[PDB]
RNA sequence: GGUCGGCGCCCGAACAGGGAC
DNA sequence: GTCCCTGTTCGGGCGCCG
């Protein structure tokens, strides 16, 4: 029936009241399972009829379970939840299949009816008022109030998940070696019992979880590989993602555009080397999610390649505690990365991709230190522990990068792996001044009014120049000036610059900006054999500055 | 029997609500079997979701140790307990610590557990374990007793703790010691055989009084001072005079009295980096009263008990770490120097990690406050990677900076 | 047509701090 | 007061799980 587990006292915000909201007006279709659903819970002890004491409403309606015939009872419970307490979620993540070790046997439940097998606050009750006309207009219709956890309450998930460790846990106690996967409701079971003991110990487990209110039908996947599970396929030795169906038009809204960079992204974490840079790009400037958008022939490009990539098929394996774990990046070009995470070669416990992009200007090494830090997170939670890495950077230009930044900066146990494009610096600026090139003093400045600005040189030798300029910045000349001395130099050349601003972008040795001054900068840059850069105060006339 | 101590956060502060952190398989098994022991003495025990408030728990070695200890992340409880601890049960800073020869750091956390926490209190200390690839929903725990790494524990147990030390105190008028956090700090001129000697001592004398004891010796005196530095030269190139100008108008800032009209002088035209350039007679004299300057202390610097201290950090590469400690722009209450610190020339995070305890522990020491750190590092860059390195049973506050350096002002 | 909790990815807008005119 | 760097912190959308 329902649960002998103690209830959960929950509490409303202060100076706060029920909800008060009327029915939707709902399908007659709909009208009669909810009907049916009501009269169940109410012979069983999960509803109860209210009176007319009961000032709240809130209203309610159902959908389909998938692949399925069974109708779902939600609850709209939003006002309520706006004024019901705050929780503490229990739920820190997602279990991932490529953590899964090796086991004997093993067995998946689900537990039939969850949430209407939990009880509610007593005192909570009142509040989950709702009701149901018999027919859509021809009669009041009864009313009532929930015993149990409902499906559209804030409280409900971790009220369950809290329930279901706290019944668990007199077993697990008692059964040490038993690995038990226990995502709200499914109960990934694993032992290295022999299949006979095994379903022993499982129907053991299935009793107590009975002697606490809680049901496991026979949707139980008895030791029959493959187990269907958090959307995967587990096979004895091997698991895949249940089949992808990516979305396929003619002309893209920008709703189709999100559905297909999802689904990639879950695609991402088995299938190699899927980008989505380019199909993301065309939901920069969009505002209906109706709003149809136009496939730039470089997204067409991208989608094409996916969608080979997700023909080759793929399978990840399990994970083996006593050999270590390998994560390979490459670089794909345009801010993207990704990377396989291995223990044997050519055998991906997993993949992934990163192509996040922060701040104006950056370079490769940057990014791929973010990577870095990404996969090391990811496997902590997946492993609890740091792979060593394979990256296509030499550990020289690595070495310069870190020892020379003014930023600390480190990258755990790695090994050069020569898996084209590597990884590089540009240019490199020198730490003293260079004999006999050319000094260029340069200087911008821009009217904060007119937005009218200059930008020129001056040089040992006598070179000179001014530029004006239209619809401008400080910021802007400063960069200006210094990319008109490098425009202007030889392929030696010291530059004395007041702009901190424009020497602080320079030196971190960017190779990619949002601004195409930066950018031009940066070819200028890539160009030189000799850039020395320099920095002098303002107000105290040096030179031409 | 015990009465515990009513505790009110600051009116208009909710409790913690922040996010547990991932946590490595060594520290989730340490963390598991440690709170298993601690539910079976009643220090703490299971809550469920209907507490909305959390703080991060994690999990480290001291120095040398081995031996796995708990640490939860108190921060915000802290900062929301505030008038708590250092106003209604502040526990006074002794000058005289800083001044002392030697001072030994004693870790006395394991104490506080003999103390009720207050009823009302406990659901603020709640922490939630977490597990490898989420197997299980995290496991909520609440504290019973005065927990470590929260402020308010030292507070309310310095009255068992004056009790505790009273004799030995008697007996030794010329020690030092400060209670703060989990540790005592114990200072004496003495020379260190019989330091170490009477250290030894107050470890009996503190485990006889029903509390244990998890080298950390530290000498104050020889906390060197880091000042500004001019480079000296035979010949001066026009490049080298423009370094020198820069950095004495930064120098400026907190020397009024420094002036570079006859140095600027010198870089009037617009010459050759590389060229070489007789100082003025004028400019030398300028130079020589600016070396002087910064011979001399700042003017009508000192230590404000109302303000927070702010320490900022420079990388100067080659395992060189330069810092300063102030409570107002350019005056800076203290400055320094670390080099070849363990990680040095490999590891940046850990040689930060460690400068930043070294600064703290020195904070504690001179004023009985911890600053908070401007940290040179990017944030995603540090939070992956400082729990691995942090050695401590405090956890300083900190910020991020991204300060090129322009001008080499702190090292030369 | 419509509810909830988690995790991923992306977009946005505010706010705080800090520099530079 | 603009312009332009660190960081918060809240909102939205899609995917995936229950
Ligand atoms: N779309 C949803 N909205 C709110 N709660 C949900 C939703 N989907 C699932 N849940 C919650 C309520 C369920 O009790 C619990 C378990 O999920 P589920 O196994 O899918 O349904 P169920 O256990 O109630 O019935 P069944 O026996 O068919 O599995 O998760
Ligand atoms: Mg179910
Ligand atoms: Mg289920």
């Amino acid at each position: 029936p329902i649960s002998p587990i103690e209830t959960v006292p929950v509490k409303l915000k202060p100076g706060m009241d029920g909800p008060k909201v009327k029915q939707w007006p709902l399908t007659e279709e709909k009208i009669k399972a909810l009907v049916e659903i009501c009269t169940e819970m109410e012979k069983e002890g999960k509803i109860s009829k209210i009176g007319p004491e009961n000032p709240y409403n809130t209203p309610v309606f159902a959908i389909k379970k998938k692949d399925s015939t069974k109708w779902r009872k939600l609850v709209d419970f939003r006002e309520l939840n706006k004024r019901t307490q705050d929780f503490w979620e229990v739920q820190l993540g997602i279990p991932h299949p490529a953590g899964l070790k090796k086991k004997k046997s093993v067995t998946v439940l689900d537990v039939g009816d969850a949430y209407f097998s939990v009880p509610l606050d007593e005192d909570f009750r009142k509040y989950t008022a709702f009701t149901i006309p018999s027919i859509n207009n021809e009669t009041p219709g009864i009313r009532y109030q929930y015993n149990v956890l409902p499906q559209g309450w804030k409280g409900s998930p971790a009220i369950f998940q809290s329930s279901m460790t706290k019944i668990l846990e007199p077993f697990k106690k008692q059964n040490p070696d038993i690995v038990i996967y226990q995502y709200m409701d499914d109960l990934y079971v694993g032992s290295d019992l022999e299949i006979g003991q095994h379903r022993t110990k499982i129907e053991e487990l299935r009793q107590h979880l009975l002697r606490w209110g809680l049901t496991t039908p026979d949707k139980k996947h008895q030791k029959e590989p493959p187990f269907l599970w958090m959307g995967y396929e587990l096979h004895p030795d091997k698991w895949t993602v249940q089949p992808i169906v990516l979305p396929e038009k003619d002309s893209w809204t920008v709703n189709d555009i999100c559905k297909l960079v999802g689904k990639l992204n879950w695609a991402s974490q088995i299938y190699p080397g899927i980008k989505v840079r380019q199909l993301s790009k065309l939901l920069r400037g969009t505002k209906a999610l109706t709003e149809v958008i136009p496939l730039t022939e470089e997204a067409e490009l991208e989608l094409a390649e996916n969608r080979e990539i997700l023909k080759e098929p793929v399978h990840g394996v399990y994970y083996d505690p006593s050999k270590d774990l390998i994560a390979e990046i490459q670089k794909q070009g345009q801010g993207q990365w990704t990377y396989q995470i291995y223990q044997e070669p050519f055998k991906n416990l997993k993949t992934g991709k990163y192509a996040r992009m922060r701040g104006a200007h950056t370079n490769d090494v940057k990014q791929l230190t973010e990577a870095v830090q990404k996969i090391t997170t990811e496997s902590i939670v997946i492993w609890g522990k740091t792979p060593k890495f394979k990256l296509p950077i030499q550990k020289e230009t690595w070495e310069t990068w870190w020892t020379e930044y003014w930023q600390a900066t480190w990258i755990p146990e790695w090994e050069f792996v020569n898996t084209p494009p590597l990884v590089k610096l540009w240019y490199q600026l020198e730490k003293e001044p260079i004999v006999g090139a050319e000094t260029f003093y340069v200087d911008g400045a821009a009217n904060r009014e007119t937005k009218l600005g200059k930008a020129g040189y001056v040089t040992n030798k006598g070179r000179q120049k001014v530029v004006p300029l239209t619809n401008t910045t400080n910021q802007k000349t400063e960069l200006q000036a210094i990319y008109l001395a490098l425009q202007d130099s030889g392929l030696e050349v010291n530059i004395v610059t007041n702009s901190q601003y424009a020497l602080g972008i320079i030196q971190a040795q960017p190779d990619k900006s949002e601004s195409e001054l930066v950018n031009q900068i940066i070819e200028q840059l890539i160009k030189k054999e000799k850039v020395y850069l320099a920095w002098v105060p303002a107000h105290k006339g040096i030179g031409g500055n | 029997p015990i009465e515990t101590v009513p505790v009110k956060l600051k009116p208009g502060m909710d409790g913690p609500k922040v996010k547990q952190w991932p946590l490595t398989e060594e520290k989730i098994k340490a963390l598991v079997e440690i709170c298993t022991e601690m539910e079976k003495e009643g220090k703490i025990s299971k809550i469920g979701p209907e507490n909305p408030y959390n703080t991060p728990v994690f999990a480290i070695k001291k120095k040398d140790s081995t031996k796995w200890r708990k640490l939860v992340d108190f921060r915000e409880l802290n900062k929301r307990t505030q008038d708590f601890w250092e106003v209604q049960l502040g526990i006074p800073h002794p000058a005289g610590l800083k001044k002392k020869k030697s001072v030994t750091v004693l870790d006395v956390g394991d104490a506080y557990f003999s103390v009720p926490l207050d009823e009302d209190f406990r659901k603020y200390t709640a922490f939630t374990i977490p597990s490898i690839n989420n197997e299980t929903p995290g496991i909520r725990y609440q504290y019973n007793v005065l927990p470590q790494g929260w402020k308010g524990s030292p507070a309310i147990f310095q009255s068992s703790m004056t009790k505790i030390l009273e004799p030995f105190k008697k007996q030794n008028p010329d020690i030092v010691i400060y209670q703060y956090m989990d540790d005592l700090y114990v200072g004496s001129d003495l020379e260190i055989g019989q330091h170490r000697t009477k250290i030894e001592e107050l470890r009996q004398h503190l485990l006889r009084w029903g509390l244990t004891t998890p080298g950390y010796e530290l000498h104050p005196d020889k906390w060197t001072v880091q000042p500004i530095v001019l480079p000296e030269k035979d010949s001066w190139t026009v490049n080298d005079i423009q370094k020198l100008v820069g950095k004495l108008n930064w120098a400026s800032q907190i020397y009024p009295g420094i002036k570079v009209r006859q140095l600027s002088k010198l870089l009037r035209g617009t010459k050759a980096l590389t060229e070489v350039i007789p100082l003025t007679e004028e400019a030398e004299l300028e130079l020589a009263e600016n070396r002087e300057i910064l011979k001399e202390p700042v003017h009508g610097v000192y230590y404000d008990p109302s303000k927070d201290l702010i320490a900022e950090i420079q990388k100067q590469g080659q395992g060189q770490w330069t810092y300063q400690i102030y409570q107002e722009p350019f005056k800076n209450l203290k400055t320094g120097k670390y080099a070849r610190m363990r990680g040095a020339h490999t590891n940046d995070v850990k040689q930060l990690t460690e400068a930043v305890q070294k600064i703290t522990t020195e904070s504690i020491v001179i004023w009985g406050k911890t600053p908070k750190f401007k940290l040179p590092i990017q944030k995603e860059t540090w939070e992956t990677w400082w729990t691995e390195y942090w050695q401590a049973t405090w956890i300083p506050e900190w910020e991020f900076v991204n300060t090129p350096p322009l001008v080499k002002l702190w090292y030369q």
